[PDB]
RNA sequence: AAUAAAAUAUUACUUUGGAUAGUUUAGUUUCCUGGGCGAUGAAGAACGCAAUGAAUUGCGAUAAGUGAUAGGAACAAUAAAAUGUGAAUAUCCAAAAUUUGAAUGCUUGAAAGUAUACUAAGGUAUAUAUGAUAUUCAAUAUCCA
RNA sequence: GGGAACGGGCUUGAUUGGAACGGCGGGGAAAGAAGACCCUGUUGAGCUUGACUCUAAUUUAUCAUGUGAAAUUUUCACUCAUUUCGUUAAAUGUUAAAAAAACAUUAAGGUUGAAACAGGCGAUUGAAAGAGAUAGACGGGGAGUUUGGCUGG
RNA sequence: UGAAACUGUCCUUAGUGCAGAUCUUGGUGGUAGUAGCAAAUACUAAGAAGAGGAAAAAAACAUCUUAGAACUGAAGAGGAGAAAGGUUCCUAAACAACAUUACUUGGAUUAGGGUGAAUCGAUCCUAAAUUACAGAUGGAAAUCCUUAAGAAAAGGAUUGAAAGGGAAUAAGAUUAAUAGUUCUUAAUCAAGAGAAUGGUAACAUAUCAUGAACUUUAAAAUGGAGUGUGAAAAUCUACGGAAGAGUUCUCUUUUCUUCUUAACAAAAGUAAAUUCCACUGAAAUGAAUCAAUCAGAGAAGUGGAAUUUAUUGGCUUUGUAAGAAAUUCAAUGAAUUGUGGUAUUUUUGCAGUCUUCAUAAAAAUUAAAGGGAAUCUUUUGCUCGUACUAAUAACCGCAACAGGUCUCCAAGAAGCAAAAUCUUUAGUUAAAUAGAAUAACGCAGGUAAGGGAAGUCGGCAACAUAGCUCUGUAAGUUAGCAAGAAAGAGUAGCUCUGGUGAUUAUCGAAUCAGAACUUUAAAGGUUAGGGGAAUCCGACUGUUUAAUAAAAACAUAGCAUUCUGAUAAAUCUAAAAGGUUCAUUACAGAAUGUGAUUUCUGCCCAGUGCUCUG
RNA sequence: GAUUCACGCAGUGUUAACGUGCAAAUUACUUGUCAUAUUUGAGUAUAGGGGCGAAAGACUCAUCGAACUAUCUAGUAGCUGG
């Protein structure tokens, strides 16, 4: 909503900071695995339920 | 335009610029930003020019 | 229209976020949370949720004074 | 025709919602917020509406001057000028039976 | 089976009265010396009509007999009482109508309303419109008088118990023919959920004892014990009587 | 009667798929030693902190780390700076330890908050029950001038 | 034709050039679904009822020690537990001494002005009622369960 | 082929040998380049960018600009909010995947940017309701109580509304995006700091002109319908112009666009309605409305007072304030910004009338009274929300789903009409792909010779009547209806005539009636009742098996029966100074049967129930 | 609690479309209805032998002649398949 509660909106700011992926430097380190985030979302995709 | 802690008000905030920069302070305006950093717009005195204390702050 | 139309008016939120342990399971009309049991003194576990139990109990999350101590 | 919007966030025609319709420079119209109608004060006995009072609302009497928010009368602002004779009549008429009915009948 | 409506109904959840609008509790002021060794004068401020029930209330207004200030009752309306009017209750009141005095003053024959069961209990008996009760004798040997309850049963109570003279307003309220199930429904708008009764037979076995078969009937004697639990006690309890009467 | 486009059959090579074989910083079971939490605020939850990080890991406004004691030359994806006048690393140690949570001055929904006292801001204390001591009281409850 | 008595395959015949396009609704006893009608099972569930066995609620008797009398054990009189109520626990008890929709308060050392005292705040009920235990009755309101076999279905 | 482990013999051990279990898990075929990518009227031309319209017409080509043609049609496919979503908002780079073709487009990928309040809200108050300490109850978990039980809280604790109540902000400009929030200008509010006159009277005086404890009154704060009317805005229109645009070989002194103004205050001029005051006393009864309604506890008349009318004081006017803004002209600088209406709609008040077995919230907070205790300038205004969608693409339905989801503003024509139909401001031309051919069988919309339900279970489906005006209208009936019964006649265009008012001849209202003439003889483009005679059921308005039954079923008013004096009846709970009807009291509460009105309810108490004063 | 039209709503008929659908109940026309026994938002109350029902065994999150979820539980099967 327009309206919301000042912990709701931080719950939510950190949402949108969680949804990027993986730094390019990060890749190109020894023996790396993590390629891709796959706890990413979409707003049109997932809902995330709060 | 400057970024503070959220835990911080206007009045702390307005007397924090002046005692950092030695200027006059007439008016403040925050915004908490998505990230949780408190953004704050602070108007300076008519007769303390803004774009001075810029350059001596560093943006110049 | 038991199906697909009466869905369209679910736009009001039965469980809301919880203070003690995080879920969205704060019920707003009966003021308690369906998980952790919120404010209610001890923590709801039964022993029929055994998989609830290995869920949220101890050495779940960081214990971060706890380990100290056992390693003391 | 032009059509306008409302300005604050209440979506919803309720009594503390209304809104007027004016016009401005260019041929643009706005919303003004327009105030509820109150009622005035009424006479504590036959709860007629009095004379020389406004009907404003509570807290814009503190804005009135002093002299506008009472008539200059016994029981003023309570009370009609007829609630007031009948209440001198009564004291007096009542008071002077009193003295022939006792005290030395 | 289910649980019948009538189980359903001690629970309280949607047959809750709806006394919202309500004025009050009509009762007389509380007993003390004043309404016991003297009198105490009453002004009928106002005349008002409380939702959910047909007679009116007065507002009346006492003085404070042992503070400064005014003391702000609510009494159901004798017939007769109007705006202004002086009522006095105690002891030694006068028997004029709308007046409260303890029932061991008043003649035989006398006719008063909301009668005091119990002395000081403010009011239980005849106060629906157009009720009353009738003063049949008294005995000075232990202070207790004989009244007539509206119903036609006779009553003994103790003679200090109050009453107020006369009849109680909107008498005649019941003779006028409700012609619309929308009139039924308004009627219970300050009362409870109660209006649109749907016959036992009409329903189904797990409902009720009457739900019937492949013909609406009840199929079992309607009059029942007194002792029947409650589920099955449905039509008539401990009737010694039925059919019509002539 | 006729052709082999389609159809069918076998082998080799390629393809789709990931069986089989080799392998294990993961589990299962038994046994041994303990079984060392919390109002001095636990377990749990939330938020924040890395030169470039989203998760995870470690940590708490002194932040992927501080002091001290051991330790002896590294780290690395890319730069920087510091470094035998002591880098990584380890610790039953010291300092520090945000919002909550039994959560405990009061309120708390996703609520933003807030009163008094002590020592403008900041920091402490104030829940309920309860043992002991001190002290101020209440009751003609028992006497009694 | 025979066959599990209505074959695409088997036997005997009729007949056949390989690949197919648009239609169509005869067949594939076409697809959808461990038949929902019927029966069986010592498989259930809803509902009913003097089916069997029970149970909540209701009810009745006895026990659970208030005093003081009187009769032949109910029958009474008080209050003292007890029940039900009312207020701002605001004059209880005993002595002394309907003419008027108005106002009514902070009184002219410390006691009167504004009387004293009771070991009861004021009524109500009352040793009965209620709750407990035991025993009889009632109790589809409710719980559990059962409702043989053979049989030209 | 493969590149680091493995084998034979004998004993021992076993999670030891698979074609089936609608077996489990994974992978893959035929079907099959098949069914499909067909609701929402629709796109075309030139240019730009781009690898991406080529060519033996490969007949189609995404995005942007211009032109043409269109659609939603203002109860919108417009402009904004509440819930919900949560960065979807804006910009740039970029197109591997995704939006049933493609995409340079994107609500998609990558990276930055964006949400500013003393006045808007939350915060404050209480409503239905909700939860604590102590107490009561329970084996227990825990339940009850919300002011009653308390050495607790002048009086009763906590929470409960971004639609209820509430101190105070408006106009213009500005950003790629925020704006009653920023900027300019102009205000307001709160908290502060520096024992009076006048009027007959109703009542009146930029603070004025003292007013404690205590008490009272009022405001906040209270339904709906319908009628009349004041005012503003919008639309329409009259007079007078200024500026610009359109048409112009056929005419048109013509058609079109602009001519504006805020919060807060002032008081030249001047309204409507209601209630009071003074003089006088009404009958030959007057006064007045659309309707009413009122009068010797006093009408009408005259003269006054007060309040309401979207801020001060309703409208015009004024400060604000023309310096803004709109329309033009020139190359920053110049021009103008009258007055009306006995028209319609909306909004907003007001006035009385009607209606209820319905009477249609409370607190925070404020003012006044009774009483007589006492003797202009300046400072501050904290915390949080604020971006965006709000839906034929941002919400819920697995999705860019023809389903569902609460509101505000609202133009012209035409008509009784917020109806169907067309257009203006705004929005969009894409919203699961196209091109060619024009077979059968289909889905949607139609027509038809003669006959006219012969079809079929059945006039199912379709056809048919249809607006307005006048005449006329049956049986039956609860006397209200049936009734728009049935039935018949008229209706167009053009040119005229009369009626219905206001001010003292001029000005205005669409409405009714009438007359000649002409024609394709006229409601019908759209919208727009088929009718009649009977029988059965239910009396009626109403409700019902979400998703095969909307009915004769349920409800209903009416009738009737039963119990109950309130410490009761019914009845929830394991229990409970526990709970519901009950803020109650027999004209009431509780439990049932029948089903409006009219008419009538016959006989039976043996059986089973129920009851008894035996 | 009169007759109708409109914004809306429902669901009488076509037993039309669709029926591997736009849709796990929708579409088109037709019909009925379209303010007082009316429509509707938010808040709040009622919970599984329970609630709620103008009564259809209807509704209680696509679940109802007894919801959903986990445990007893690898319930038992003289029956069926391997």
């Amino acid at each position: 909503t327009g309206h919301k509660g000042f912990s709701y909106k931080l719950k939510l700011g950190k949402k949108i900071h969680q949804n990027r992926g993986v730094p390019q430097w990060f890749r190109m380190k020894t023996g790396n695995t993590i390629n891709y985030n796959f706890k990413r979302r979409h707003w049109n995709r997932r809902k995330m339920g709060m | 335009v400057f970024l503070c802690e959220q835990k911080a008000n206007k009045t702390m905030i307005k007397k924090a610029v002046e005692k950092r920069y030695g200027v006059k302070v007439i008016k403040v305006n925050t915004l908490v930003r998505l990230d949780g950093l408190k953004k704050a717009f602070v108007r300076l005195a008519p007769d303390v020019e803004a774009m001075e204390v810029a350059t001596k702050i560093g943006l110049f | 229209t038991k199906g697909t139309s009466c869905r369209g008016t679910r736009h009001n939120k039965t469980h809301i976020l919880c203070k003690r342990c995080g879920k969205r399971s704060w019920h707003l009309q009966k003021q308690r949370c369906a998980s952790c049991g919120y404010p209610d003194a001890k923590m709801r576990q039964y022993a029929w949720g055994y998989k609830a139990l290995r869920r949220r109990t101890q050495g779940t999350g960081r214990m971060r004074h706890l380990k100290i101590a056992l390693k003391r | 025709a032009v059509r306008v919007t409302y300005v604050r966030k209440h979506s919803y025609n309720t009594k503390s919602n209304g809104i007027r319709i004016v016009k401005t420079a260019g041929g643009n119209m706005t919303v003004q917020h327009r105030q509820k109608i109150s009622n005035g004060v009424r006479c504590g006995d036959c709860g007629c509406v009095l004379a020389g009072i406004r009907h404003i609302r509570p807290h814009q009497y503190g804005w009135l001057g002093k002299s506008k928010r009472t008539v200059t009368r016994a029981y003023g602002g309570v009370k009609c000028h007829k609630c007031v004779q009948k209440k001198i009549l009564r004291a007096f008429l009542i008071n002077e039976h009193n003295l022939i009915k006792l005290a030395a009948a | 089976g289910r649980r019948t409506l009538s189980q359903r109904k001690g629970r309280g959840s949607i047959f809750k009265s709806r006394s919202h609008h309500k004025l009050g509790v009509a009762q007389h002021r509380a007993i003390d010396f004043f309404e016991r060794h003297s009198t105490v004068r009453g002004l009928v401020k106002s005349i008002e009509h409380d939702p959910g029930r047909g007679a009116p209330l007065a507002r009346v207004v006492f003085r404070n007999p042992r503070q400064y200030g005014l003391d702000k009752e609510l009494f159901i309306c004798a017939e007769g009482l109007y705006s202004g009017q002086y009522i006095y209750c105690g002891s030694k009141a006068s028997l004029h109508i709308g007046n409260v005095l303890p029932i061991g003053q008043c003649p035989e024959g006398t006719v008063v309303c909301n009668v005091e069961s119990k002395p000081g209990d403010r009011g239980i008996i005849a106060r629906a419109s157009g009720n009353y009760a009738t003063v049949i004798s008294h005995n000075a040997d232990n202070e207790t008088t004989r009244i007539r309850l509206p119903s036609g049963a006779k009553k003994t109570l103790k003679s200090n118990c109050r009453a107020m003279v006369g009849i109680i307003a909107g008498g005649g309220r019941t003779e006028k023919p409700i012609l619309k199930a929308g009139v039924a429904y308004r009627m219970y708008k300050a009362k409870r959920t109660t209006w649109p009764r749907v016959r036992g037979v009409a329903m189904n076995p797990v409902d009720h004892p009457h739900g019937g078969g492949n013909h609406q009937h009840v199929g079992h004697p309607t009059t029942l014990k007194r002792s029947s639990p409650p589920g099955q006690k449905a039509g008539k309890v401990a009737a010694r009587r039925t059919g019509l009467i002539r």
